[PDB]
């Protein structure tokens, strides 16, 4: 007397619902059933409305929870970030390991079973060796060669399509290089039979190959970003490299959290309404109003909030990185006060917010100018009117994107130190607290 | 001043009304101010915390918003506080910063015990005395009282001016008070275009404030305007705000005049951004007469700063400092229309960088009197339609000044060929350059640029002879 969906032959059969959708009735089946590709539509009607019930469709391949930190470029930062918006399009590029790179970094962050999907196995193997920095462990190939489910497969579009069927439920991020391969007829069955709700193609063609763009949009997602070769050569190479980490919370910190989060949670979703950004719902709660749980729901997203970016773990990580870094000058940015006076109190760095003196301020940068200080933690230097002194590092706390620009304005004053050959923009972000899979002892 | 998070206002299918805040309010704005009034010597923070416990799902937008209005007024204006520590924080947080960074909870001691020992205390008083001129840790001293009206009527301003702060234009008009509220503008300098239409006598006004770049700087001065506007007996007030996928448009009047405060105009602590019309009116004063304190409009109105003093008609110029390369497009093709003189000068080192204007542009930098000086200094009057100079120009009115010469003019072609000739003849005598000069056109005073001067080396001098 509950919905469940499961997974066969490259489609899902539903039974339990009917109002499940692109669903279709097979009367010789007596349920029904869709394309596998349909996953995230059916999995967000069931959590958007409410529906509980049970999936065994979804198998996943074990798979770690990745802290590479993979090193990118300010626009493949740029392109990584327009992608994670949807989780599920397309990109171009000017070279191929900023293709790779960005589909790296994207691995990485996801941490969650992975297929690589390229034309030949030369290209395999140069995806698998790239993808070693993840742990060979984690590797695999399946492909004619050989068959082996590892966290991150590579194979190529002639045997994923050979094998569509054995593939489709067993990994959550899909990717394709080369991804103009994909439209054809037998090609296709490999995107539109397998479950993975997330999906990159990376690509460096046109929109005007024979009208076939048309059906990667409904497969994989249309394009999210565009940089051709010669936007490349025309401007000079920033220096300085946007690397990702991804700090857990804590398992208290993650008791609280969920219990803040199941609130708003369950009073959003009993709304039924999609939030488009988590900041809409300071302003959503007011102007709609007539509510007496509204109050309670806020007040639990706003206490969850503050639990994410106070993360204990957060500061540890920031002391870990200031280790590595002890010999150059360093910038930290978050826009919480609060963490800018906790971070100057553990770490004892010179605090710039905006209840700070004229005095203070001036006489703080003066002596980061100077080597009197060889750190600033900030809520108000990446301001357009003050100028900041050169620093050799960047840190942003917050890590998100509901100030995205501060992360270009932060690069901006980053130049490498004597001795090394270019600077780094570290961003901590919130992931996880542990418990992502088994071992992988099936099979 | 109020944040665009805690906003309270009603969202409608095309409009937006800011929810003011009233009499019916007053009961709740005289319970969060007797807590700060009761709670002389406790820490600020604690009386923020207490604040806020008055909070419910009915008032929470505006018992926030009261907290944080409030405490920008205390804070700023109207109170007085004590710092919980023998140590100066500037002080201690100096010496420790000084004292590099730590990475670690033994090297973080060793500085503490370091400055706790110089300090000759504890360093558990070294971590309490670092941040403790921090608001929160503060001590309310004096909280003078404030008036349940004046909180709300507070509140109701910087609840329009922060819902103005995320608009990208808007437009008003104003019954009184013309020429401060002008003044206001000016000093604020926020890019403006004044239109007589939509009425008469009524100059309505507009100006933008969600801009690409600096948009939080002149956010903030743009929202300065307006108890300007507000101060005048009738106003009213549109404007045009946005950050979704749609507009919605709100319209304010002067009926609401009762909801917000009292404000004679403050003109404090300022040059008032007349840098050049207070000091540089002197340095032009000694080339031509001028007046700093202008007001003109032509067809349409255009919002003078300086003027400068010709006999024939005056011109008019403009020191505005906010600019932007699409929103200056508009202003200056109206300044050749119209024909007005309208002198204008921007700050090329404060906006972005675009694409200079064709015609009529002035940069500017840290020092930047002589650069717009350069273009200012043609101010060009009437000089679009300029006669033939070579014959009459007064010829029958009086010819005391026509004297000078006789004929045309020489073509710089015919008059380097003339040259050539001239360096190849080889001449040495007065009667030797006349007869080459004088085959074509012939002239004596008209050895003027081949670089001879004429000489009598002969005993005596040259005579003359009357005609
Ligand atoms: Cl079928
Ligand atoms: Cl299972």
């Amino acid at each position: 007397m509950i919905a469940e969906i499961y997974y066969e032959r490259g489609t899902i059969v539903v039974k339990g619902d009917a109002h499940v959708p692109h669903a279709k009735f097979d009367s010789r089946s007596g349920t029904y059933r869709a394309l596998a590709f349909r996953y995230r539509d059916i999995i967000e009607y069931f959590e958007s409305n409410g529906i509980e019930f049970v999936d065994n469709a979804a198998d996943p391949i074990p798979t770690p929870y990745f802290d590479a930190e993979i090193s990118l470029r300010d626009y493949q930062e740029k392109a990584l970030e327009r992608w994670l918006v949807d989780k599920r399009g397309c990109i171009v590029l000017p070279t191929g390991s900023g293709k790779t790179h960005v589909a790296m970094a994207a691995i990485n962050e996801l941490s969650t079973p992975t297929l690589i999907v390229v034309p030949t196995l030369a290209l395999a193997e140069q995806w698998k060796e790239r993808l070693g920095i993840f742990g060979e462990e984690y590797v695999g190939e399946f492909s004619g060669r050989i068959k082996e489910l590892k966290p991150l497969t590579v194979s190529t579009y002639d045997s994923a399509y050979v094998n569509a069927e054995k593939l489709g439920n067993r990994f959550m991020l899909l990717i394709f290089d080369e991804v103009h391969h994909l439209p054809a007829e037998s090609y296709v069955q490999i995107a539109q039979m397998s479950i993975a709700p997330f999906r990159l193609g990376l690509t460096a063609t046109f929109e005007r190959e024979d009208g076939r763009h048309e059906i990667l949009k409904e497969v994989v997602g249309g394009k999210v970003f565009e940089l051709f070769p010669d936007s490349l050569a025309g401007k000079h190479l920033a220096k300085y490299t946007i690397k990702r980490i991804f700090v857990p919370l804590a398992e208290d910190e993650r008791v609280e959290y969920e219990k803040r989060e199941k609130v708003y949670k369950q009073f959003l979703r009993a709304r039924g309404i999609t939030l488009r950004r988590a900041e809409d719902f300071n302003k959503i709660v007011m102007a709609s109003g007539y509510d007496e749980r509204a109050y309670e729901a806020l007040r639990a997203w706003e206490e969850a909030r503050r639990i994410a970016f106070n993360s204990k773990n957060k500061i540890r990580k920031l002391r870990e990185i200031l280790e590595r870094h002890r010999k150059d000058k360093i910038i930290i940015f978050t826009r919480h006060n609060e963490l800018v006076y906790r971070i100057s109190k553990v770490f004892l760095i010179p605090a710039i917010t905006h209840r700070t003196s004229r005095e203070e301020r001036e006489e703080i940068l003066e002596g980061f100018r100077t080597g009197r200080f060889r750190a600033i933690v900030s809520s108000q230097v990446l301001d357009e009117g003050i100028d900041v002194p050169d620093a050799n590092v960047g840190v942003i706390m917050s890590g998100s994107g509901s100030a995205r620009e501060y992360i270009q304005r932060l690069g901006r004053i980053l130049r490498p130190s004597k001795g090394k050959k270019e600077a780094v923009l570290y961003e901590l972000i919130s992931r996880g607290t542990g418990e992502v899979n088994t071992a992988r002892r099936r099979k | 001043m109020l944040p665009k998070e805690l906003l309270d206002v009603r969202r409608a299918k095309g409009r937006i009304f800011p929810k003011f805040a009233d009499e019916r309010d007053y009961e709740l704005a005289e319970k969060v101010i007797e807590i700060f009034k009761k709670g002389l010597g406790k820490k600020y923070g604690n009386l923020m915390k207490q604040a806020r416990k008055l909070e419910n799902a009915k008032n929470f937008k505006k018992v926030r918003g009261f907290i944080r209005v409030l405490e920008n007024h205390c804070i700023e204006k109207s109170c007085a506080f004590d710092v919980d520590s023998e140590l100066e924080p500037r002080k201690v947080r100096m010496l420790l910063f000084e004292h590099g960074f730590v990475t670690s909870k033994k090297e973080r001691d060793r500085v503490l015990e370091y400055v706790a020992r110089y300090f000759s205390t504890t360093p558990e008083t070294v971590e309490r005395a670092m941040y403790a001129d921090r608001e929160e840790e503060l001590i309310l001293t004096k909280f003078r009282p404030l008036t349940p009206d004046n909180l709300i009527k507070l509140y109701n301003l910087s609840l329009l001016q922060t819902t103005l702060f995320n608009a990208l234009r808007l437009t008003f008009w104003a019954s009184d008070r013309h020429k401060e509220i002008f003044r206001s503008i000016k000093r604020l300098g926020l890019m403006y275009e004044l239109y007589e239409d939509s009425g008469r006598l009524m100059v309505e006004v507009t100006g933008a404030a969600t801009l690409l770049k600096m948009t939080r700087k002149y956010g903030v001065s743009f929202a300065k305007l307006i108890p300007w506007i507000l101060r005048a007996k009738n106003w009213f007030i549109r404007a045009e705000i946005s950050d979704f996928d749609r507009l919605y448009i709100m319209e304010i009047d002067d009926r609401i005049r009762d909801l917000f405060p009292d404000v004679e105009e403050r003109l404090s602590y300022d040059s008032t951004l007349e840098e050049e019309f207070a000091r540089k009116m002197q340095m032009l004063g000694y080339e031509v007469e001028r007046e700093p304190d202008v007001v003109k409009a032509g067809k349409y109105a255009f919002i003078p700063d300086f003027a400068v003093n010709l006999g024939d008609k005056k011109v008019y110029i403009e020191i505005a400092g906010f600019w932007t390369d699409e929103y200056l497009r508009k202003k200056a093709e109206k300044i050749k229309s119209s024909s007005i003189p309208l002198i204008l000068i921007a700050r090329e080192d404060f906006g972005d960088g675009g694409a200079n204007v064709k015609d009529v542009i002035l940069f500017s930098r840290k020092i930047p009197y002589g650069e717009v000086i350069k273009a200012l200094k043609r101010y060009k009057p009437e000089k679009k339609v300029e006669g033939d100079v070579v014959e009459l120009e007064n010829f029958a009115e009086v010819p005391s000044e026509y004297v000078i010469a006789g004929k045309y003019a020489v073509r710089r072609e015919i008059f380097e060929e003339i040259k050539r000739e001239i360096e190849v003849s080889n001449p040495s005598t007065l009667e030797d350059i006349k007869a080459i000069l004088k085959k074509y056109g012939l002239g004596e005073s008209a050895i003027r640029a081949f670089g001879y001067r004429v000489r009598w080396i002969g005993l005596g001098e040259a005579v003359i002879e009357r005609t």
